[PDB]
């Protein structure tokens, strides 16, 4: 009945001011990308910075069970679009946030689906 | 220059073919930096400067690429390297990697421990090491050929490089061994290749391009060493960074290369000379299967 909930121990750090976690694996590119959040070569557009899946990823991180059943990985092995004005906190930024199933763009931060 | 916008520098022919003595490495620019664009990590763009030069090359580029990843382990505990070899490899490009300490990577499998813990069923078309140990850059005592996981990359080579496949492993001015510049004479072309935003370093990559299997050229390697020292005493190196701003032309053209199995009966010199234009890898297609030796103790009593 027991399991550490790392997802909700990092969100309450970060509003207690913690400092995020770094070293997150930021690529070079072009900056041209579709913009969508996760993808298997880096697809920045002008408004977001590309890293590294694994090193954005809090449990692969953190060296935890994933909370797939199955412990699969969504980050680990592509490419991961973070919002320029996130881009302090990627691993925050991954955590909270929603990828739309329907066009790869993050809720809220790309994705036009519910009306341009 | 010309030189600041490449993304490094090769070691030019002529010095390959000279017979130096080796002396210390004293380069001209040691302590300058280059200026990073806003939050690369030096070990990305030493990656991506490599990965360009290498594009720049008849590299074997076959469907079910296989490349392997030595020294892919960074005291924060992350690959970048492997995170930059990802992103130039085609996408699907089988990508292993290895580190004598835990981290974590986007490589689709990594085995920790030392290299030579590190066995594989199949053969390789590109093997990447940036394996240093930084307890031989001793300027106080002589600096001789280095063996450890040299000898283990010097077999790795002749026992598990497809013929037509390519190699870049990181030397210094003491990191080094003269039989891995032997086995350089055993691919159509080699260099040693320094990155503009390292070039400060005595740090360079050994590139051989196209596998032959056999000595196309005889090589002495610590006369190669000290050419390749002297090159870099007399042929100072602006550090640039020029060339991560423009990553157009960045990925590994998929040349879907041809692979074909073959005993060593049947390679001919047309053969050799497809290998050499890289236009062929030789090796099985089966399945890859990695594994990492473990040595079992039990400490009580
Ligand atoms: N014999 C070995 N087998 C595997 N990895 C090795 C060694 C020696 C050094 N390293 C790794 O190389 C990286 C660069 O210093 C470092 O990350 C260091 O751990
Ligand atoms: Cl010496
Ligand atoms: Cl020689
Ligand atoms: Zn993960
Ligand atoms: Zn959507």
């Amino acid at each position: 009945a027991f399991a550490v909930d790392a997802a909700k121990a990092y969100k309450d750090y970060l509003a207690s001011g913690g400092q995020p976690i770094t070293n997150c694996v930021k690529m070079l590119c072009t900056h041209t990308g579709t913009g969508q959040a996760i993808t298997v070569t880096p697809e920045a557009n002008m408004d977001q910075e590309s890293f590294g899946g694994a090193s954005c990823c809090l449990y692969c991180r953190c060296h935890i069970d994933h909370p797939n059943p199955k412990g699969f990985c969504d980050l680990k092995g592509k490419y991961v679009q973070i919002p320029t004005t996130c881009a302090n906190d990627p691993v925050g930024f991954t955590l909270k946030n929603t990828v739309c199933t329907v066009c790869g763009m993050w809720k809220g931060y790309g994705c036009s689906c519910d009306q341009l | 220059s010309s030189q600041a916008w490449q993304p490094g520098v090769a070691m030019p022919n002529l010095y390959k073919m000279q017979r130096m003595l080796l002396e210390k490495c004293d380069l001209q620019n040691y302590g300058d930096s280059a200026t990073l664009p806003k939050g690369i990590m030096m070990n990305v763009a030493k990656y991506t400067q490599l990965c360009q030069y290498l594009n720049t090359l008849t590299l074997a580029v076959p469907y079910n690429m296989r490349v392997i990843h030595f020294g892919a382990g960074s005291d924060k505990g992350v690959a970048p390297g492997t995170a930059v070899l990802r992103q130039w490899l085609p996408t699907g490009t089988l990508l292993v990697d290895s580190d004598l300490n835990d981290f974590v990577s986007d490589a689709d499998s990594t085995l920790i421990g030392d290299c030579a813990t590190v066995h594989t069923a199949n053969k390789w078309d590109l093997i990447i090491s940036d394996m240093y140990d930084p307890k031989t850059k001793n300027v106080t005592k002589e600096n001789d050929s280095k063996e450890g996981f040299f000898t283990y990359i010097c077999g790795f080579i002749q026992q598990k490089l497809a013929l037509g496949g390519s190699v870049a492993i990181k030397i210094t001015e003491h990191s080094w061994n003269a039989d891995l510049y032997k086995l350089m004479g055993h691919f159509a072309w080699w260099t040693a290749f320094v990155t503009n935003v390292n070039a400060s370093s005595s740090e360079a990559f050994l590139i051989g391009c196209n596998y032959l299997g056999k000595p196309r050229e005889q090589i002495d390697g610590y006369v190669m060493h000290a050419n390749y020292i002297f090159w870099r005493n007399t042929n100072p190196i602006q550090l640039s960074s020029y060339s991560l701003f423009d990553m157009s032309k960045f990925p590994l053209k998929l040349r879907g290369t041809a692979v074909m199995s073959l005993k060593e009966g049947q390679i001919n010199d047309m053969i050799l000379s497809l290998l050499s234009k890289g236009r062929l890898i030789i090796r099985e297609n089966n399945r890859v299967v990695i594994s990492s030796d473990v040595l079992v103790n039990n400490e009580n009593l």
